[PDB]
């Protein structure tokens, strides 16, 4: 339902997905020889199946091949401060892979928009979808744009004859949430006859 | 910002034992897998080990295979690496170094891998047959033939030390515009040597005071000879 | 286990593109972990390309790595070097059992005029020859371009033992100098009528000589 | 003689505990009630807190209520203190003190407190951001004016130091007369600047050997710096 | 949540008798139990006064101490002043809800003559400036009483920001020796094109102004 979903949402206004009360593999996840990079930090990316865990958190945003390294404890850049953060003791995978075959268009797609002016930088999984004119300027303009103020948010161009390196890409994020309450999220244990 | 800091090598016996550490600094080192890369002056990187980041999973290399020792512990946040039995290629600094990833996959293959893009400060290993000797160092006066508003280069001159390193700041760190700090030569016998010297128009002839810094740590000897052009006395 | 080679030198004006040809002899390197390092020398490496073509911080976008899928190789592609780029670039990976690394390389960006080689000497000074001891100095300076090779002879006779030719330094007027020491007993100092201190440059040969009149 | 010592205060990250200490002689330590009190600079005076002898009783300011804990070991003889979830104010010049005597009273409505009769020799505490920076001396060169019977001005000027104490002594401390340490100031930028002078004969320049000695013990750091004759030649 | 009340200071000449005031906002503090401290200026709080008229150790007989209750108050009262006690004395008991202090009142005691205030102005160092550092400091020294308030400014603009005054503190001569810090920045530092360190002191001020262009 989250990686074959039917609908997308923007990076600034990444969605958050809950995960509850289900059971999921992830054998299929990182056995599949058709995703990109899936980017973990935190625990492990395989011998985890021994650890359980309450609630996950779950979001997925199309950004460039370019800002994959910028999704990253310890790394600062337009969507690595002004759209979203990681802390430097997130737990959790990342994952992304090629979207030139679903979000490409011949005339541009853009749809996406992501800030692109901010004063500073968000807090961990910290959302912004304020569109105040930023005013980089010390005359201010009275909200009114100009040469003194501009949108913060941005577009990008998507084209199928963008290169590998210029291919869109569709990243997904996951999180745990580890309170003081029984687990809810399992993984499938061990059956035998 | 995350910065590693690694210390301990130094003077050391062939064919005896030592302990290094790496400290770290900035981000959860539990949640990361260590490393252990040596690199050797003269050569490139030599990568020695790896480890997990629970220690559950150990990675090694076939050149010393079972000589040295790879070891973490998670809450004093240090990774430490029990080396043995020097050799004379094992001369090299040692880096500690962060994962950029941790286990990352292709899709098919999943294993603890390699990547660095934030390293240490470094800690290099002295094995050798030469001794820390002490040096002795010599004045570089400016020839008379560099006069009339050009450019007389001078300074002091340090041959036949060990080890590495030295460092040369002229007036203590008060000028630094022109410093020229050569590379240093490790000569058929075993010793070292380098140049140091500052660009100033001479102009200066006769007014400004030369003094000569020579920073030679690991065996802690300076030279504070007045410096001058050398006068033309017979 | 395996081994990467790199061409230990290649020279490229800054305003094209070098490549490197990141050849794995051994197996196979397609779908694994792939490394790219560069060095400035006497410092420490710095990381260039990671699986493919991913770049960190801070460098220059013109850096671009890629993988030769057919003949089982990488190369890494920078558009318009610059003399700031003069370094050393290494191959590393992982095989799913150790990791290995490149011969080496020596970026040289050809965007100055080649600079003619002057050599001084140093003979060694009477004090110190009590001891039986001295070693024959020789001095290289402003250089172009810094892939030198120098050579010590005795009586046209090539001379290895002791033989020790450091790295090239960057200068103050954008050229290159290094040095070359020579420790030997006064007995082969004596008995040898003369040296010679042999540096080549590009194929031009640079010499100079030193004599016993001002070893007494 | 009575006469308190301090001692262990100092610099820490906010947010941390620091264990504070004084102790004192030539009196009954086992009897006596203690005080504490800290001293904002700039600012009045402050009570902290009061034990009684027995160690039962304790009763605390509003600021520290639950957040700082204090005993005493009578055995020992001395008295601990334990702040913790230190805040911005915090820096100040502590100061443990004493009462009276016991916890004594009159009028049936009384209660186990009284005044203070002698306090500690203080303590400084620097709650903060900003880590160990040695400090920076410059030779003072004074006025080649001033000759021909006169008086002159010279002398060293720590400047970029962190943290306290840092003596100031020329001679090593022999030559006393003159010598006047102007108190120490924080910059903009966190760090200290201050300024130390002695009232010398001008006659004496050029003359006596001087020699300002620098003390800053908690970075290990020891500076001499010698004042010479001014070269402002061409 | 209370405060004893007492002026800044008192200037008396010393063949008269003077004393000092300690009176709540509230609360009570008659038939309590109540004493007085002195500070002198930069080092440690010393025993004056506690429960009425009580005396310590090394103290000679020129205080006396009383407790009124018409207006919840008490007087230490000191006769034959000397100058070699100036400082600031405050206010202790324990209270209706805690342990409380007093503000202070510094102690003047006219023992030589006024003499007019000296200014002199010192621009950050010659090699201060290549380090990009600024701290300005001014001199206020030998000036009696010790009573003086410094004020930074900046082309006739009052300065606020980085301000920081030395309590006057005792010289050899008796007279009394201030500095004012005023930490600015080399770019903000060079730019004004003058300043001003005024100091007013018993009404009499004498302003100094200097160039910044000096330094070079
Ligand atoms: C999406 O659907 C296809 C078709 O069944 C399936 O092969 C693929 O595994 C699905 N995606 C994920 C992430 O499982």
């Amino acid at each position: 339902e989250v990686f074959n979903a039917t609908r997308f949402a923007s990076v600034y206004a990444w969605n958050r997905k809950r995960i509850s009360n289900c059971v999921a593999d992830y054998s299929v996840l990182y056995n599949s020889a058709s995703f990109s990079t899936f980017k973990c930090y935190g625990v492990s990316p395989t011998k985890l199946n021994d650890l359980c865990f309450t609630n996950v958190y779950a979001d997925s945003f199309v950004i460039r091949g370019d800002e994959v390294r910028q999704i990253a404890p310890g790394q600062t850049g337009k969507i690595a401060d002004y759209n979203y953060k990681l802390p430097d003791d997130f737990t959790g995978c990342v994952i992304a892979w090629n979207s030139n075959n679903l979000d490409s268009k011949v005339g541009g797609n853009y749809n996406y928009l992501y800030r692109l002016f901010r004063k500073s930088n968000l807090k961990p999984f910290e959302r912004d979808i304020s569109t105040e004119i930023y005013q980089a300027g010390s005359t201010p303009c009275n909200g009114v744009e100009g040469f003194n103020c501009y949108f913060p948010l941005q577009s990008y161009g998507f084209q199928p004859t963008n290169g590998v390196g210029y291919q869109p890409y569709r990243v997904v994020v996951l999180s745990f949430e580890l309170l003081h309450a029984p687990a809810t999220v399992c993984g499938p244990k061990k059956s035998t006859n | 910002q995350v910065q590693l800091v690694e210390s301990g090598g130094g003077v050391v016996q062939p064919g005896r034992s030592l302990r290094l550490s790496c400290a770290a600094s900035g981000f959860t080192f539990r949640s990361y897998g260590m490393h252990w890369v040596r690199q050797a002056p003269g050569k490139g990187l030599e990568w020695v080990a790896f480890i997990s980041y629970d220690g559950s999973d150990k990675y090694y290399a076939d050149s010393v295979k079972g000589r040295f020792t790879i070891s973490r512990d998670n809450s004093k946040n240090t990774l430490y690496l029990q080396m043995n039995s020097l050799r004379a290629e094992d001369t090299a600094v040692y880096y500690c170094a962060r994962d950029l990833s941790a286990g990352h996959c292709t899709g098919g293959v999943c294993y603890t891998a390699g990547g660095i893009d934030y390293w240490g400060q470094g800690t290099l290993v002295t094995v050798s047959s030469a001794s820390t000797k002490g040096p002795s160092v010599f004045p570089l006066a400016p020839s008379s033939k560099s006069t009339s508003g050009g450019t007389a280069a001078l300074g002091c001159l340090v041959k036949d030390y060990f080890p590495e390193p030295v460092t040369v700041s002229w007036n203590s760190g008060a000028l630094t515009s022109g410093v020229h700090t050569f590379p240093a030569v490790l000569q058929s016998s075993g010793l070292y040597s380098l140049s140091s010297v500052v660009t100033v128009p001479s102009s200066s002839l006769g007014t400004q005071t030369y003094i000569c810094n020579v920073n030679h740590k690991p065996s802690n000897t300076k030279v504070d000879k007045r410096v001058e052009p050398k006068s033309c006395d017979k | 286990n395996f081994m990467l080679t790199q061409p230990h030198s290649v020279s490229e004006s800054p305003g094209k593109t070098v490549t490197i040809s990141c050849t794995r002899n051994s197996g196979s390197i397609a779908s694994n972990y792939v490394q790219w390092y560069q060095q400035r020398p006497g410092s420490a490496p710095t990381t260039v390309i990671y699986e493919d073509n991913q770049r960190p911080s801070g460098v220059p976008d013109r850096f671009s790595g890629s993988i030769d899928s057919s003949s089982n190789s990488a190369s890494l592609t920078i558009s318009g070097l610059k003399t700031e780029d003069e370094a050393d670039y290494y191959c590393h990976s992982y095989d799913s059992d150790n990791v290995v690394f490149g011969g080496g390389t020596k970026l040289t960006v050809l965007g100055q005029p080649k600079a003619a080689p002057s050599v001084t000497l140093f003979p060694p000074s009477s004090e110190e020859l009590q001891a039986n001891k001295a070693t024959l100095v020789c001095l290289i300076s402003d250089f172009y371009p810094g892939a030198v090779t120098v050579a010590w002879k005795a009586d046209s006779s090539p001379v290895k033992a002791g033989v020790e030719t450091t790295t090239p330094s960057k200068q103050s007027n954008n050229k290159y100098a290094a040095s070359s020491y020579l420790s030997l007993t006064p007995e082969q100092w004596k008995s040898h009528r003369s040296y010679s201190c042999q540096v080549t440059h590009e194929g031009s040969t640079v010499e100079k000589t030193v004599a016993p009149t001002e070893c007494s």
